RNA sequence: UAAUAGCUUCUUAGGAGAAUGACGUAGCAUGCUACGC
RNA sequence: GCGUAGCAUGCUACGUCAUUCUCCUAAGAAGCUA
């Protein structure tokens, strides 16, 4: 299968066996990469190898081909001739491959394994067909790594709401969350099978598990849970289409009477109909969802397609617009396997339907006339390419705050990825700024608002508010147990429970942790109901408890700590360690 | 050939026996550089001989991995096409009926020749000449495979439309046949 | 496993002398290459070996069809060429004996294959060859049975279909006459084991089968390609009954293939100085070539002329595009210049004329659209009877 | 790949590549064109370049056939043989070839730049191959021209609605209006790609130009344009196929009571039907564009393509056929790239209807019953040739009035174009006169008609109206100001915006100049909408003030001031600069 | 839309083998001559 | 007589090339038969 060359796109058919990917390249660019690097693997619509009865050599620069094989000095022929000579790679279209200077960060970007930051923000700032190769290497990298995972299995039947978990040893644990599924084996005997797949998150005390059921068919042990790995496909479209502007709004037809909540936006709604793709960042609860179903009764007779990467992003943006808009011409796209509680309150699966709902991974490849994404900065390029490859649209709207929390990349572990670099919108965001931006804020107190502004902020947020004067900022020790794949604080809430007997006003809190084992036991010996930090950033709340158990860089990201205490209304009580941390705001001392 | 640097040895020899024959040296030299003229043109044609192995051992390479290139370009089309195929006839499966019947079935399998016979939602029926139409599918409606059937459309071996008034035993020697009559199950 | 298949009926766009529309088997290549693959080998062997009673891939030129009368004639005692015709023989033909060839022809797997193997292979051959769904006109049909014409296995399994139906007239005659009659005491016993061995004996007798098979190759020497059959028989033991006749293949045909075989498309012929009547559609005659008589085949001059006139396609209309066209029909129609009829010997001149009238133009033609005339001509060889007369001499 | 010899068709395999064309020529023809123009590069199956090691030798003179191949004096064997020699030159059916001296006028077609006049009117008097040569030729120079024209590119964008222009330095300025196209690019990095199809005219203030996009992309500062080109395809077809002389209709079939409005037309119908082609000439709104669906009418069941070479004229056609012909089965063919707005009423695109509508450039290639052309002024013969081609019908019928604007004919700078020159259709109008004519005139008052029926036609028109004494003329020096290439007239301005508030029923008066610049200038000042001369045809006005910009061969363009002065309804005020011309109209006195 | 198998004719390309001819290097056999013993 | 050198003739091996022929394969065009 003849293909084109990744930094040269000359026809070839030439594949380093070497890369994890076996990308395209050409004679030219083939013979820079294996001279320059120790990749001496190289696959024609044959492998190079010594094609000897008994003989292994796969170097290429050692390899001679004799009669209609391949083979090394000690098996060539009298006949010559070397493969690799020439400044060149023998092959298909030997004399159209051109040669490009663009191995040198090609090198890198195959050689390198992804655990240092320097490899994520060069691996953006390269070409579009390197960009593309290097997020499916990353990819491919990133599921390889999850191939080496903790496998488990249910202990016996304890409850319905509830399993407990077996996990082998010697192995590592994942996160528990609803972006983390497991797939349960069936290999009793007897034909290892699927039947349904559960979701885990940490129990009560010592071992548990209250977990989330897919499948009613209950199992015994004679299964047991894998974390779902899965292969990787290839990708051609590029991670964002040019930025070509409009004069006057092609395609869009605007609407009558469209509303009176939101006609402030509607320079920006046409706006948004102005760029072939538009940027839009708005800080933690400024209505750019509701931005979204604004530009969409906007333009009523114009099939939309909204697309988000996870499943709680998409199914707040399907509600508030079943909230608003016509709740007939609707499509909720669900994927086939159904791996979450999905959302089922509009005319389900409808591919050919107006206004349609997908998330990134089970969009089907259609077209429409505008497209919005939303949570670009959890997005990543593959998500990027993936929808710009599946989804053609007269029109994109990529809505999201970098200032918001990154994808996981669980692989990442040296080095901090600043923002600027979390993906191309990112960047792009990151320089030249959003196309839109709306700074108003309604929720947070004076001192707090302020402050928060003073921040990151360039000093453009004020509360149409007088500060409830129930928020506080406390230096609590509350020494750490951490005896969970998660740190725990426990005597951090025995100290709050000293307090909460002083302070009727927030009884029924919501428990926030930057760490969900926390989160988990918080729940247990009282009953505060609980939202992990992720699962806020979409909801506005006046009563909430926020609790920071270490001191480091995860527990100083001004990122994470701005979107824990702007959730809180008029009362928020905060274990909180770090005096850095202590003189940026201000609070009430107790 | 010319690139290799036998051929600049043979030229330089050459050129060194024409000066000295120009030159009138003696017949011992003459011996000498003609002796190594001849060594010299030996190795220019050696290595020029396989020169003519190489590039045409490169040409079956070319025409051989042209050819297997080729190929399996062309086996993802037919497999691609191959299973479009099989889910666009799978579509058409009648899934209600067909579950039915192959329920009932005691091992789960059934004879093909009933699963149209007790599946098909369509009915085409040829018919040669008026007395077979008369007798086999009169009316606009009728039975057959224990099932009624009710007419939709009627055409002649043209693919022209005709209207079922049209059938008649005078106006039976203009109308093209055979008669293809299209029916839905009731 | 077994692989039910669909096989397409192709219309057949060839020259014929009967209006009747002739149709072809086209049988899906998943079919086609497990046949291949099961059946090559003896298929090979058949077609590469001289001197059998089926006589497939033995050429008629250069003396071949001389040497495969001679063979025929394997010293039978009183000779008679008779020759019999198959009326609807792809389409009446009975399943059993289309099984029958099958496992003929499948007998030589004794240890490539074990038994389910075998049975398998049967399966598979009749479910996609025998009695298959058949498309005709965009229209799946079932075919109630009879060979299919397209199989890899279609001119030999006919050819032993053809070698049944023979031994089965012989084993009749010879069974069907009185007894009393025959003078001759071994075919008295012969007839009496024969008997024997079908109604009274349950395994093979490999001694009769032997000494019936020695019998009918002595009286009944025979050739056979795949419908087409020349037979040498000794007329004394027809006329006392004692080897299939005319009569006896055409009560064979009756109850085996449930046809009427009318005797006008049989021919019988009483002297062998003639040759056999007709085979393979080619008249035979005796010639004087070099010093001695050979028997040279030759067709009927209004296929060749037909085949002249009339083409398939437009562009051998233009006929220059195309002498090697003509050279194979002449080559083809050489043997007519013998015949003592003239008029059949002038087809012959009239293809050498014709190609040199081509030649001729084709070279006027060629020095019109350039001003060179073609350096190596070897033509001129075309137009000369000698290049056809090597082609019906022994030598090569 | 043979081919015949234009101007003796005879076979030949020879081909002139100093010919922009490539004609194909014969050994004796090929040898006269040779020896006595500058064209010495012959083109046979093979080229006829000396294939030495290294040498360039073209001129055929100079060559000999030797071994295999053609060479030069110093590269052929010692078997050689001229190859232009005994009054001929080597090639394929040598000695079945013949010729005459006619060659001289295909020397002056072949040698000629079209910028003279001559050079047209040889061209379409010449044989009718040549005639078919000539055109193709003159398009392939048009096609040519193109690559020299200059690169425009964006200052910046003050006001969306109209852009900020920027010519190459050093290069020509083409002039800005609708039969000029852009397409743009990006060259940056970063997508030399197109940018969308464009087009310009002037702004009245300062440097500006109000412009229009097929697509909607704006331009960044990068971005730029440059004139679309298409490549051309060599035609085959006549300009107009023999005309043969029926007895009776046959193939068409009369109506039944056809209508009260087309009753006089009948027998017009019947000489269309009878004539295997037909031609219409007549004053512009006279029933010209009516009498098509007039017969259309007449013959129902026939299948009817209509056709144009500009998209304004098809326009008003397409509205005149909803207003009469049925909606139902009529249609529209638009080019994919669809560069102007057309008309989106009926089945768009539908080529297999009874009733088609569409522009020459984009015909398909399908049969008809009949193929009615209109406006043959503005086609010329390579058009002709076009329609011949794609479209096969059983009768052609051509409308449209000589005296009408001519096809554009840029290169054409040097002399004047007859009507009787404008193509083969009009010749035939002028040379024998047309198969029929009508006249008679229903919109201007009565006094500016009659003026008409003596500036360009005989005492031909009568109308019905009676002059309003509202046709005025007007007398002033109107000094020059050759400002934008075209000239501006300033106090002939003056002269206009002193008397418009002297005239309070003009205050709507639509202005009309043949130069564009004087045009557009007028637009801050005096406000009444502003309409050019050449897109004034086809529109009418209540009320218009004329003014003749300079005295010069353009303003002075007796059908240009016709079709001026025809736009106006009820009365009209003109500026007259010439005293001939002011004076063979007989207008108000001022 | 155009089947299985066989035979034959022609054209082109490739490999191998053989024969003859020619040139070059090497090995061996013989003849003549220069020097030393 | 021996050794070295040179020239001439002849035989063998290897290398290069020219021609002719035989076959082996592959590709293409065509015909005939069942
Ligand atoms: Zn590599
Ligand atoms: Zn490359
Ligand atoms: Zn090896
Ligand atoms: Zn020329
Ligand atoms: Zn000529
Ligand atoms: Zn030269």
């Amino acid at each position: 299968a003849v293909g084109a060359c990744v930094l040269c796109n000359s026809q070839t058919s030439l594949r380093c066996g070497a890369c994890i990917r076996r990308p395209f390249l050409c004679c030219k660019c083939c013979y820079d990469h294996v001279i320059s690097t120790s990749h001496k693997l190289v696959l024609s619509v044959n492998p190079y190898v010594c094609n000897a009865p008994g003989c292994d050599v796969t170097d290429v620069t050692q390899l001679y081909l004799g009669g209609m094989s391949y083979y090394c000095k000690s098996h060539k022929p009298p006949i010559s001739f070397p493969l690799c000579a020439n400044g060149q790679v023998f092959g298909l279209y030997k004399n159209t491959c051109v040669g490009s200077d663009n191995v040198t960060d090609f090198n890198a970007i195959a050689t390198c394994d992804w655990t240092n930051a320097g490899d994520y923000i060069l691996a953006n700032t390269c070409t579009e067909r390197l960009k593309l190769f290097a997020a499916e290497t990353l990819k491919a990298t990133e599921e390889t790594f999850k191939l080496s995972y903790g496998i488990a299995t249910v202990r016996e039947v304890l409850s319905d709401r509830e399993l407990h978990l077996s996990w082998e040893v010697g192995k590592p644990r994942p996160p528990l969350n609803r972006n983390y599924v497991f797939t349960g084996y069936r290999v009793t005997k007897n034909s290892k099978v699927q039947i349904g797949e559960y979701t885990f998150e940490k129990g009560d005390y010592g071992d548990a598990v209250v977990y989330r059921g897919t499948t009613t068919y209950k199992l015994n042990v004679g299964d047991y849970f894998v974390l779902t790995s899965h292969t990787v496909m290839p990708l051609s479209a590029p991670t964002l289409v040019p930025q070509e502007h409009y004069v006057r709004i092609t395609g869009l037809y605007p609407t009558l009477n469209i509303s009176d909540e939101f006609s402030s936006n509607v320079a920006n709604y046409q706006k948004v109909g102005m760029q072939k793709y538009s940027t839009l960042q708005g800080p933690p609860g400024t209505g750019k969802s509701h931005f979204a179903i604004g530009l969409a009764l906007y333009y009523p007779s114009a099939r939309i397609v909204y697309t988000a990467c996870s499943h709680a992003a998409v199914d707040a943006l399907c509600e508030k617009a079943l909230k608003y808009l016509p709740i007939d011409k609707c499509s909720r796209i669900i994927p086939a396997r159904a791996r979450v509680e999905c959302f089922d309150k509009f005319k389900v699966n409808s591919t050919l339907e107006q206004y349609v709902f997908c998330t990134v991974n089970a969009l089907p490849e259609t077209t429409a006339d505008i497209v919005v994404f939303d949570e670009i900065s959890m997005a990543t390029n593959y998500d990027l390419s993936v929808v710009n490859a599946r989804l053609r649209a007269k029109h994109y709207v990529y809505i999201g705050d970098p200032a918001q929390l990154p994808a996981p990349r669980t692989l990442l572990t040296k080095g901090t990825l600043e923002p600027e670099y979390f993906n191309s919108v990112c960047r792009l965001m990151k320089t030249i700024g959003p196309d839109m931006f709306l700074g108003t804020c309604r929720r947070c107190p004076a001192e707090i608002v302020d402050t928060v502004s003073a921040l990151v902020y360039d000093n453009k947020l004020k509360a149409h508010k007088d500060k409830s004067a129930q928020c506080f900022k406390m230096f609590y020790k509350g020494v750490i147990t951490h005896d969970v794949s998660s740190a725990i604080n426990r005597p951090q809430i025995g100290v709050v429970r000293e307090f909460l007997t002083r302070n009727p006003a927030w009884r029924k809190a919501v428990f926030i942790s930057p760490y969900n084992s926390q989160n988990a036991v918080a729940s247990k010996i009282l009953g505060l109901p609980t939202q992990t930090v992720d699962s806020s950033q979409g909801s506005e709340y006046d009563y909430v408890i926020f609790t920071q158990t270490t001191e480091t860089a995860h527990s100083c990201n001004v990122n994470r700590f701005n979107v824990a205490i702007t959730r809180a209304k008029v009362g928020i009580l905060c274990i909180m360690s770090d005096r850095d941390l202590y003189d940026k705001l201000q609070f009430t001392s107790l | 050939f010319s690139s290799l640097p036998s051929y600049a040895a043979f030229a330089t020899a050459q050129e060194a026996y024409e000066q000295a024959v120009a030159n009138g040296d003696s017949e011992v030299v003459l011996k000498k550089l003609k002796k190594s003229l001849n060594v010299a043109k030996s190795e220019f044609d050696r290595d020029a001989a396989m020169q003519r192995k190489l590039e045409k051992m490169a040409d079956q390479a070319m025409t051989q991995m042209y050819k297997q290139a080729r190929s399996e370009d062309k086996r993802a089309k037919v497999t691609s096409a191959m299973q479009t195929m099989l889910f666009t006839m799978l579509r058409k499966l009648d899934n209600d009926a067909l579950n039915n019947i192959i329920n009932n079935a005691r091992d789960g399998c059934v004879p093909l020749n009933i699963i149209p016979l007790t599946t098909a939602a369509k009915l085409m029926v040829v018919i040669p000449d008026y007395n077979t139409y008369k007798n086999t599918c009169d009316g606009t409606t009728f039975t057959y495979a224990s099932a009624l059937w009710e007419i939709q459309q009627v055409v002649d071996a043209d693919s022209k439309i005709v209207q079922l008034s049209e059938i008649s035993m005078d106006n039976s020697p203009n109308l093209a046949w055979p008669l293809i009559v299209t029916a839905l199950r009731a | 496993n077994v692989i039910p298949t669909i096989t397409q009926m192709n219309l057949k766009y060839a020259i014929s002398a009967k209006n009747r529309a002739r149709t072809v088997a086209g049988v899906s290549i998943c079919s086609t290459m497990t046949n291949r693959q099961f059946h090559q080998k003896l298929l090979k062997s058949i077609a590469a070996t001289r001197g059998a009673t089926v006589v497939i891939g033995t050429s008629k030129f250069y003396g071949g069809w001389h040497n495969m009368l001679k063979t025929v004639y394997s010293d039978v005692e009183n000779p008679h060429l008779m020759g019999w015709d198959y009326p609807k023989c792809d389409r009446a033909m009975p399943n059993m004996l289309r099984i029958m060839a099958s496992l003929v022809l499948a007998r030589k797997h004794t240890t490539c294959c074990s038994l389910s193997h075998r049975f398998y292979r049967l399966a598979n051959e009749c479910a996609q060859v025998l009695s298959e769904m058949v498309m005709c006109g965009g229209s799946l049909y079932v075919k109630p049975g009879g060979t299919s014409s397209g199989d890899a296995t279609t001119a030999y399994a006919n050819s032993v279909f053809n070698i049944c139906q023979a031994v089965t007239a012989n084993v009749n005659a010879l069974l069907s006459t009185d007894g009393n009659k025959i003078a001759d005491k071994y075919v008295r016993n012969l007839q009496h084991r024969l008997y024997e061995c079908l109604y009274r004996n349950r395994d093979v007798d490999t001694d009769f089968v032997n000494e019936f098979y020695a019998y009918l190759r002595k009286h009944f020497s025979m050739m056979i390609l795949s419908d087409d059959a020349v037979v040498c028989f000794n007329s004394t033991y027809a006329s006392q009954g004692l080897v299939a006749s005319i009569k006896n293949f055409k009560s064979v045909l009756y109850y085996q293939n449930n046809v009427f075989m009318s005797e006008a498309k049989c021919w019988t012929e009483t002297d062998l100085t003639k040759g056999p009547h007709e085979f393979c559609s080619q008249h035979t005659m005796l010639v004087k070539q070099g010093d001695d008589y050979v028997y040279l085949p030759y067709p009927d001059p209004s296929r060749i002329l037909g085949a002249g006139c009339f083409v398939d396609d437009i562009v051998k209309t233009d006929g220059t595009l195309m002498i090697e066209r003509f050279v194979s029909l002449a080559i083809d129609a050489y043997p007519l210049t013998k015949h003592p009829n003239q008029e059949y010997a002038d087809v012959f001149h009239l293809y050498l004329q014709y190609i040199r009238k081509l030649h001729d133009e084709l070279t006027g033609h060629m020095l019109d659209m350039y001003s060179v005339m073609l350096t190596n001509d070897n033509t001129s060889r075309y137009w000369e009877p000698e290049f056809y007369e090597a082609m019906y001499t022994p030598h090569t």
